[PDB]
């Protein structure tokens, strides 16, 4: 992985460049913004159960999904959906604290819109959690914490797709 | 830098981030403003660091630039001066990063057996560090040439 | 079922099933009218199982249909009926096939992380699964309670 | 793998129902002839050996596949084809036992035919041991529990075919 | 403590600690007056924390003080309180340490195998926490709550 | 470890001898309670953490044992002894469904008495506890289980001292 | 037997038997007394399925009684048939015992490695082996000796 | 070869042939026409040491050769003669390549397993391929017997 | 391990209390003079493989210990002596950075003596050698942090013999 | 893998043959030339690293290659590539020795053509830089061995292609 | 371990001497003897199953030893005895080749009369058995090669006494 | 020695030394009087090729006998030249020994470590044996040389 640090030192080695102004202009963007991520990171940690939770009741209960031929039917199916929601809570969470999506490339969608496929895990209610995970997310952190973190999120899904 | 070794350390006990690893960014950004500082003054003298660190060297390493050395004549001291100009330069990207980790990546992993394949004394070459490290000493106050320093002392004792 | 958990064990040691695994087969089959007969008495009285493990429950947990409970208001104790009645029919599939593995694969694996999201409380949902052994205990032989008893008792460990 | 009573048990848990009358019916199938399938798999394990014995003397000994040049010369491979016909038994008798062929997909054939193209393996001449496989396994256990093991040695051969 | 944590972490990868380690302990020191003045607000507020921390509790989780409910009665009522004052008396430990070690060592590590044998739900005692966050926060200014937060933020966290 | 059978049997090859009357009459006796074991031993796995839970609180609970100072103090102690008490259950079910203490020689108290002593764990109320889990399980399996079960409990008792 | 061997296993997992597991003892003991039955036919006839299996053996085998023979001589030959009344006392403990474990501990682990440094012919041995299995089949009815058949062909493959 | 036996320790070590390792190959090259000759030595009296070495084998073993052996009769008795002409054609291979990796290859791996599944007694196999070995002896100098002997040797051994 | 601040954290929490005044005056005796510790800890890192070269030069270099018969000839004995140097320095500054020694008896000192007495590694020219170091030491570190660093040195000492 | 002897004993072995005429010349053949091909395996060895070193700067020094862009940029690239063009030199050594490329089939070229494309490994420059070492390894052991170990150098170049 | 080449290296070592006159001369005395023990270690190897086999057949068969309630009793404990008697043959082998008998401390005896004891191994059986080896090694290798052995033999025993 | 090497490579088989491996210690005796001879040269000359060696080195290094230097005047050259004695001494060692394990044991385990501590370039005193093995060349035989080489390669290689 990369963090918005490492990003801009390896766009400037592959040039053999010492850090440019625009090179020092990012790295000022990310360490005036490094304490509001740390806060966004703990306050998701002390509540990433509660988030799911609530993220779960709003998308995805009391439907075809959870009643018998639904892809939460079984206790066992029930448990990898919430598993896979706190997953891309956690490495949405990583990737806020990085400023960075490239975690998110790298250990959460390699392969696994195929692995969704081949087991039949469906796309589209996948990404109406999210979705809510996002709201429920932005209601605990703040707008712009809210907003930040929306767009991992949203390379998440777009990445399912 | 901290944030990735944090995450790294964090996903592979599939955790969020402690408390303490939480601090330790907190207390990283905070001195961000410090670190660009110094990484400037080391970025603005690089021709003097290089300059006054490869004469320094040659007094000390006499046998790399004599008959048979591996920076005789003109356009070997020339390539020497570039190598050393390298290592100036990852020393930079480390004190933004805050760790080693991209003067490991880029300059340290596989060094030993570049140079020796090379026939360049490495022990030279980590001298020519050294007398970098010093150079850009003068440039600094005692505290940033204390952090300045650690990623001078890593290259030498990777190299030693 | 018996017949597949034979079948996987023995392939875990590269071997024939043993002569004890397919003991329990030939009893297995020679039961299977009797298991079937077990099972049709839970699955008549469905309604009355559960209504009355739920009354049972709900004296000894009234804080679960409480204001803050987990059971709390008609819809959440309906429900609250409906997981029952689901883990009756785990317990009909696990008598006619001999074997817990329906029981298990349906209702137990991950049962702990969906009611600890969901905010149930787990010791109260085996308190409901052990209430209705006992209302269909009174329905059975002491022979066939026995039977019945083993898959109840099953899920109620598995919940701890 | 599923058994002929897992498979009726999946088909009621996915409609979210109790046994139903058709459902018991499919059960009671199994439970009518299950003894003879229980008496087969007894016989079977008793002979393994020599089933395999006397079905490579009928069909791969003293011919051109065990002399040098042909995939049974050497010592290394005459081990391997004999233990490829114990694993073709002792799969097909559980197959038997479960009235499904279910696990000779899972456990026997999953890249089967492609390991033994990427290795020279004749298909034929495995097919010609099944073959000879099933008409001594048939001696064995009678004539019509050799027609139900003869399902699972035939779904073992069209599978490398 | 901070000292402890980067002792323990540097001892990790057999190393003296780095001039930013040690900057991180020359800034705690610094601010122990600050940290104890904090954790003395708490010390000296305890028994208003505990009491409206348990009253908002109660208010949003009356099951848990309703019959059939772990704390149900004036013993188990108190015995509740009693561990709310526990935990904030940890966090004040936390608070003065600069670090949560004393937090996790006395009141984290086996508190879900505790809480689960004792059939206390553990998501209503996180409630009791982030209840005393929000009492102590009224008392603090909003860097001092910043600062206090953190620590009542990982015990929450950590029974979630 | 050795159960009822493979004692007897380990006994008589010792005397090179075939099983004689003593010894069958040992086997036979094994044999007419094995049904009443493993009903016991179900009764106790469906309700194991119960009887740790009844048997604590009987015993241990509201003391200077849990208070700080005291040998439970700290969520790691209580949770550590909570922890014995499980294995202590476990472990004399083991012995009851065998007829024999030796898997308790073997696997509970091979080094436990110094184990403790070495710890501060105090052996008089980790023995009071036992007692309480004796009483708690007789009142579940009834008066000939409980007090076949007591046989065990006080076996672990035994070697504490 | 079964009950260690389900401890054993229940034990390596941290875990009670399973429903499995308990329904295997329940089988196992239920079938006791029909094995005691079995085990006493072999016990109160050892001195004739012993002496008829050696006969047969050395019928079939004579090169071991002439000769140059291992057994050859009236020392050696009784000495046979220790070892052949030994092998039948270990299968009356495998019947007991409900499986092949008491055999394999007592007289197959080493077997090869033994009767290699003797010069026992252990194809021959496991003739004689056989032989016994023939006379015993011979006191028993068609489904008893299906059962003692399985510990008689452990031996002889354990000895191929 | 030794050559292929050099190179795969060599591999296994990251490195280049030892000098003993190419000091060897010298050596083996250098002898290389008496191997030739050895080899065909053999080759030319290959019918007589297999006749000779299966009547020894027949002498000391009459069981294979008496009903119920695997040898009995003139069409199994021939392939027997046919497998140690089979072993005497890899122990020429083993000679001229100065290793026994090509016998291993081609008729020890799984050697064991073949001959169990024919129901041949290996022991007996070892003892004609021994029977051999003294026969060959008798063609070869003394040097010729004792390089011979080392391949003969190495059969018997693997098949122990 | 412990600090100075764990082991009043920890005889509070034994009683059961908050900090109390005598609890707080002892950490205000930590934080008092912290930073002086902080800046010795900083001196040896920079130095600390010079310190332990010249302790060398001084103790051990040029005698029978390194010649032919002496416990450090063998290039793999001197470098076993140094790495040993090198861990006493490097856990007396983690000792001194926490004001307390239980790091030198937990990672160090834990069977050393038997350790050293098993191999025949003498403990008087160790002693000689540590008393090198704390000399070495004080010269960088000044006088005062040099006291305070000899008592680690000397509890290493005390604890080989 | 197979050398020049063991080439002739598989061929006589599919054929069920012992060593013909035919066989004992080819075999003649090979031990003619030990001697040639131990003496110049023992100068390559000597020469190991000069033959890389020479190659290298000759072929890939004071290019794109080597410049930040370059895929010998950062000195673990370099060291990969010299670890690389190492390797490239023992095998082709060993194949020498052996009078045959098949270890380079089963240990340089499984997959190496799809590693170097995953990875971005310039395949044109590798094999220049193998041109270039099998020159300065032909003018260490003259034309005959030049020409041999250049069959070994162009089997790796072809397999890479 | 040693043997009688490095036995005088490390002598000379010690003191930090070239090997000088008398040193060549040990290792001339040595080289004197290479074949003979070669030639001894040649005829063990040879035999080695029927030394053990006569050893075993002089002094432990036929006695209580082997019996039911002897040490030998059972096929596992006959196999692990007459193994452990391959074992001192194969390393006495070794020590004679070596000329030092370092490799029996080092490889065969640490720990061995304490394992003896934990198990109940008789340690007064095992050196007569190893007595009756001596005696038929001493029969197959000759009188002088015989009296090597002896000592080899006498070592381990007086190792376990 | 070649001995200890092939019973410890026979031992790690838990197997007799093969023919192979009892063939190059019958060589290895048969040479050893050509081994002591080549010892005997190097031991009698050991004060011309340290000498020559030294004046070979400090040409080729001079930074070492420079000011700041590690052999930087007469008391530290004569150091110097004392190492270049102790491995020429065990280069002897090692020949005699057939194996380098002797050399290994007492002179290249933990070596950069003890000359990273002195502050010696390594790469020089391995320079120093390369001058040494270039010396002593010319008082050997082709052969002899081949053989005395290959310690002196082990060394210079071992330090690289
Ligand atoms: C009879 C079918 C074959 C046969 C037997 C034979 N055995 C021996 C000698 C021994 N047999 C044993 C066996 C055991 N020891 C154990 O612990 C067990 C497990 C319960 C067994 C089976 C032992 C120990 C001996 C050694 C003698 C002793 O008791 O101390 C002989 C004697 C051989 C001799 O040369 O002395 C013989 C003849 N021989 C055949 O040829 C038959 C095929
Ligand atoms: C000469 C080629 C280079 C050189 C050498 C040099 N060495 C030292 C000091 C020591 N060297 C050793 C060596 C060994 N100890 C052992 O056990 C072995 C294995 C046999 C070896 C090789 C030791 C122990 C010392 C320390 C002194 C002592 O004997 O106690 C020095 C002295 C450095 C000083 O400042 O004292 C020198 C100069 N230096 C070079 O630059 C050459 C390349
Ligand atoms: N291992 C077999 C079967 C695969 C499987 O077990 O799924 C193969 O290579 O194809
Ligand atoms: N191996 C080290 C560890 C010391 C310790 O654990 O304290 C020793 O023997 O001391
Ligand atoms: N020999 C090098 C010289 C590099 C010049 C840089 N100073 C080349 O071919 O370019």
């Amino acid at each position: 992985m990369q963090d918005a640090i490492t990003s801009v030192i390896n766009s400037s080695d592959v040039q053999g460049k010492y850090l440019d102004n625009a090179a020092l202009e990012k790295l000022k963007g990310y360490f005036a913004t490094g304490e509001l991520r740390v806060r966004a990171a703990t306050t998701i940690s002390a509540n990433a159960a509660a988030i799911v939770k609530e993220a779960v009741a709003k998308s995805l209960l009391y439907s075809d999904i959870t009643r018998p031929g639904g892809n939460m039917y079984t206790t066992r199916r029930y448990a990898a959906c919430i598993r896979d929601l706190d997953y891309y809570l956690r490495y949405a969470t990583y990737a806020m604290l990085a400023g960075d999506p490239s975690i998110l490339d790298e250990r959460v969608l390699n392969g696994l819109k195929e692995t969704y496929n081949s087991l039949g895990v469906p796309v589209g209610a996948t990404v109406q959690a999210i979705q809510a995970i996002k709201e429920v997310t932005a209601s605990l952190v703040g707008p712009d914490a809210g907003k930040e973190m929306g767009v991992y999120f949203d390379y998440i899904c777009s990445g399912l797709s | 830098s901290i944030v990735t070794k944090s995450i790294v350390n964090a996903d592979a006990e599939a955790r969020y981030l402690s408390p303490g690893e939480l601090d330790r960014i907190k207390s990283f950004v905070s001195g961000g403003a410090q670190r660009l500082r110094i990484a400037q003054v080391l970025t603005d003298n690089r021709e003097r660091i290089v300059k006054q660190a490869g004469d320094q060297l040659f007094q000390k390493r006499p046998d790399v630039v004599s008959p048979g050395g591996n920076a005789y004549g003109q356009e070997m001291t020339a390539t020497c001066l570039r190598d050393l100009d390298y290592y100036l330069r990852l020393v930079t990207y480390g004190i933004v990063a805050g760790d080693v980790t991209p003067i490991e990546e880029i300059g340290i992993v596989g060094v030993r057996e570049m140079y020796k394949s090379l026939g360049t004394p490495i022990d030279a070459v980590a001298g020519g560090v050294a007398a970098m490290k010093s150079v850009a000493a003068g440039l600094l106050s005692a505290e940033d040439a204390g952090e300045a320093g650690a990623y001078f002392d890593y290259v030498v004792g990777a190299m030693q």
